[PDB]
């Protein structure tokens, strides 16, 4: 699989800027995605090709992908946002996910 | 860059004949097909004669129908019109045109050339 | 969903040389000369050479049946518009290739002033994706539908386009060439593609392209492509024991060629 | 939505199936891709099968795994042979976004719930 | 297919709105062109299609109708505006042009 790194978790208050990162070899030559999930529940996809957000994903995300390091920013985090975020890609079409990224709030 | 120029105009005699031609650059004449239009001095527009893309179909006026013929040659990009038994009544500048057309020439585009003043006397 | 987005140069011309031949019908023959009169591409006629990507894609007659030839591996050629006003005035044809298939329709297109489909492209230059549709901003009274599997060294495609007895007729083929920038000297016949039902009149047409928005504007590859018009002559079709065209005289061209066909060599 | 068994002994063959509605398994641009997570572990891709039937697999796990499709009843169908006791996860379906010129995998976007599965 | 024109002429000031009324003896649908044709020169196409502006055209030209009844007019005359405005027909051969209609300043 493609190899993904991430923080264990990150730490904010409600109403604060949440900053979860993800780094790789190649992830800057490729695109980026994230995934929010809770215990007990699938995944979401909120952003994808780097900085794209699906249809129904709050405003509050946004992200970039740049220096191999791919960012995930929540803008006036929610405790209805405290969830596991994961980042995903692909190497030659072989697929790959990070460890996870505990957001506390 | 898209021209035509009409050439072989000057003062003829009743009954007499004259060769009109019109040089065309600029385009794609070999795809389009052409029309002759005149206008006497103090005088609106009138249509003349009408030639399809491969030299094939042919169409005229009635005032000048049997006595003109329209012809062209798509190897010299040059439209001709051959006039016979000319009437003082025919004392006109002729000008040739690639008129707007939806129905019959399919063009797009439309282009005027310059004029060339023909009199009978 | 309409684009506003041209300049416009001077037309080159190319030789045809002895290309644009199709099957008459659909009848099998083998070992034979056969002699037909229809609509073909008279022999070393002069062909259109357009650049779409030096930007401008002119409206072109149709007159009595169209030659097309393309020679781009990028797949910016999608499609083509068929009909007259080209507007919500009358009916016209749009027939336009995506990912996956083809479709055609016959509605009271209202179609844009500078019509495209738009793609986006991967972080490298071999993947791309479809962004969004932009050839006309609204359709209606639709009397034609139909669905199919897509149409579209170089790639060389081929087709020809007619339009008899309300039947749009279509024919292609598609080669291999090695040649950097004009037609093949050779013979091929193009094959019989699909017959639609349509019964609409046709007098202008215009290509579509794919096109991807870059820091200077829409834009896309070196696409270019022939345009060359059919005429009513004679041919002389020559079917070899496979019932295969393999070669063709053009017998207006020449009395040498009326020759050929009077004595059926 | 995922079903299917949900125990299994060891050196077992399991076969489950995600129902797909909202679009045909047929429509060209479609793909659904399988994937587990482990209790407390994070995601793990099995495989993928596209429209057009072709298919990806996972190297490390590719040898005991079947991708198919019904073409009928809009499922697709994951096989996993011989699991082990160190396979017991949850499974996921979702739908794959796939890029049209070099068909290279993009995103999964639309998933299903999740099955447990104890081996 | 005979045509007619009215007024045969008229004068009006800049900024005041003219309008041409074009006849034809039979019903040519919308197939209508209008021409605009200042003295030395060759007419200018503004109006195809009866009522299809063309490139380059001024947005205070306009045109509409159909049948045997079509209207051409100026929102707001100018003074580069003085020409003789001539409507023509190409449903049928052969095509005819009308009278011509002068419009001064
Ligand atoms: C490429 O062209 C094909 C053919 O047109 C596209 O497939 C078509 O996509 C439309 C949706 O835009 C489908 O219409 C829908 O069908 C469902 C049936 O469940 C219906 O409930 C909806 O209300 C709507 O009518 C259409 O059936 C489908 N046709 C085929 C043969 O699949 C395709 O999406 C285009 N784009 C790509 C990337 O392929
Ligand atoms: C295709 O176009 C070429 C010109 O680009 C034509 O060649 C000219 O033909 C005229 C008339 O015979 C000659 O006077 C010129 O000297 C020729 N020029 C050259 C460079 O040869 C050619 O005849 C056209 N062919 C067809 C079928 O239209
Ligand atoms: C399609 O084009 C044909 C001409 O090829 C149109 O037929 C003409 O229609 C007019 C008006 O009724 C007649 O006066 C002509 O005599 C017809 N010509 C021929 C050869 O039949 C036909 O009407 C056009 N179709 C549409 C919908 O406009
Ligand atoms: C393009 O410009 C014309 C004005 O010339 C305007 O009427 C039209 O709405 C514009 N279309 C788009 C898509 O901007
Ligand atoms: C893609 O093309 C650009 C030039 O537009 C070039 O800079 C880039 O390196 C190319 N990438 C690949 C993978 O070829
Ligand atoms: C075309 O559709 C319009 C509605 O948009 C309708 O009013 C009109 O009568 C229809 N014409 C024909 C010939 O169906
Ligand atoms: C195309 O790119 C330009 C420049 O970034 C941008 O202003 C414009 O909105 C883009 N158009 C579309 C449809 O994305
Ligand atoms: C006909 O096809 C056969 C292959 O079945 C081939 O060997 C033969 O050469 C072909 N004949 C011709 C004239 O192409």
């Amino acid at each position: 699989s493609y190899e993904l790194t991430q923080p264990p978790s990150v730490s904010v208050s409600p109403g604060q800027t949440a900053s979860i990162t993800c780094s790789g070899d190649k992830l800057g030559e490729t695109y980026a995605s994230w995934y929010q999930q809770k215990p007990g529940q699938s995944p979401i996809l909120v952003i994808y090709q780097d900085n794209k957000r699906p249809s129904g994903i709050p405003e509050r995300f946004s992200g970039s992908n740049s220096e191999n390091t791919a960012t995930l920013t929540i803008s006036g985090t929610q405790t209805m946002d405290e969830a596991d975020y994961y980042c995903q890609a692909w190497d030659k079409t072989i697929a790959g996910f990070g460890g996870g990224t505990k957001l506390t709030v | 860059e898209v021209q035509l120029v009409e050439s072989g105009g000057g003062v003829v005699q009743p009954g007499g004949s004259l060769r009109l031609s019109c040089a065309a650059s600029g385009f794609t004449f070999n795809s389009y097909g052409m029309h002759w239009v005149r206008q006497a001095p103090g005088k609106g527009l009138e249509w003349v004669a009408f030639i399809r893309y491969d030299g094939g179909n042919k169409y005229y006026a009635d005032s000048v129908k049997g006595r003109f013929t329209i012809s062209r040659d798509n190897s010299k990009n040059t439209l001709y019109l051959q006039m016979k038994s000319l009437r003082a009544e025919d004392t006109a500048v002729y000008y040739c045109a690639n008129l707007k057309d939806s129905r019959y020439s399919g063009s797009y585009y439309d282009y005027w050339g310059q004029g060339t003043l023909v009199t009978v006397s | 969903q309409c684009v506003n987005l041209r300049t416009q140069l001077p037309p080159a011309y190319t030789n045809s040389f002895t290309r644009g031949v199709y099957y008459p019908d659909k009848v099998f023959r083998s070992s034979v000369l056969h002699s037909t009169q229809d609509l073909f591409l008279p022999f070393f006629s002069n062909v259109t050479w357009f650049h779409a990507i030096h930007f401008d894609n002119p409206v072109l007659p149709f007159n009595d049946g169209v030659y097309f030839a393309s020679t781009e591996k990028s797949n910016i050629i999608r499609g083509w518009i068929f009909g007259t006003t080209l507007d919500s005035k009358t009916q016209s044809l749009l027939i336009v290739n995506n990912a996956t298939n083809v479709v055609i329709k016959v509605c009271e297109f209202q179609f844009c002033n500078d019509p495209f489909l738009g793609v986006y492209y991967h972080k490298n230059n071999k993947s791309w994706m479809e962004s969004e549709f932009r050839v006309y901003s609204s359709a209606n009274n639709c009397t034609f539908e139909y669905v199919s599997q897509p149409f579209l060294f170089k790639n060389l495609r081929e087709f020809v386009f007619k339009n008899i007895d309300g039947y749009f007729k279509i024919y292609s083929k598609h080669t291999p060439i090695n040649l950097v920038r004009d037609l093949p000297q050779g013979f091929s016949a193009l094959e019989p593609l699909v017959d639609l039902p349509i019964g609409i009149n046709i007098t202008r047409f215009q290509t579509l392209l794919a096109l991807h928005n870059s820091s200077s504007g829409w834009t896309a590859g070196a696409a270019a492509y022939y345009v060359g018009y059919l005429q009513p002559r004679t041919f002389l079709l020559k079917y070899n024991e496979n019932g295969t065209i393999t070669d063709a005289v053009d017998c207006a061209l020449d009395p040498l060629s009326e020759t050929k066909c009077t004595l059926k060599s | 939505k995922e079903s299917g068994p949900t125990l299994v002994k060891p050196t077992q063959t399991l076969t489950l199936t995600c129902k797909l509605s909202g679009f045909s398994v047929n429509t060209g641009g479609v793909g659904v891709g399988w994937i587990r997570q482990p209790p407390g572990k994070a995601l793990e891709w099995l495989a993928l099968i596209y429209w057009n039937d072709d298919k990806l697999y996972s190297p490390s796990l590719k040898s005991r795994l079947t991708v198919t499709k019904d073409t009928s009843k809009n499922q697709v169908v994951l096989t996993m042979t011989n699991m082990d006791p160190v396979d017991t996860a949850t499974y996921y379906c979702a739908h794959v976004l796939v890029w049209f010129g070099e068909v290279l995998p993009d995103a999964f976007d639309v998933w299903g719930q999740g099955t447990m599965v104890t081996v | 297919i005979w045509m007619t024109q009215s007024p045969s002429s008229l004068s009006a000031s800049v900024g005041d709105r003219v309008t041409i009324t074009c006849q034809a003896s039979q019903d040519i649908r919308f197939y209508l062109n209008w021409y605009q044709q200042k003295p030395g020169k060759a007419p200018k196409l503004l109006i195809s299609d009866a009522s299809n502006m063309e490139t380059g055209v001024p947005s205070r030209f306009s045109g509409s109708g159909s049948g045997t009844d079509f209207t051409f007019t100026i929102s707001s005359l100018q003074p580069e505006d003085i020409a003789t405005y001539y409507c023509q027909q190409y449903d049928n051969l052969p095509f005819t042009f009308g009278p011509g209609t002068k419009v001064d300043f």
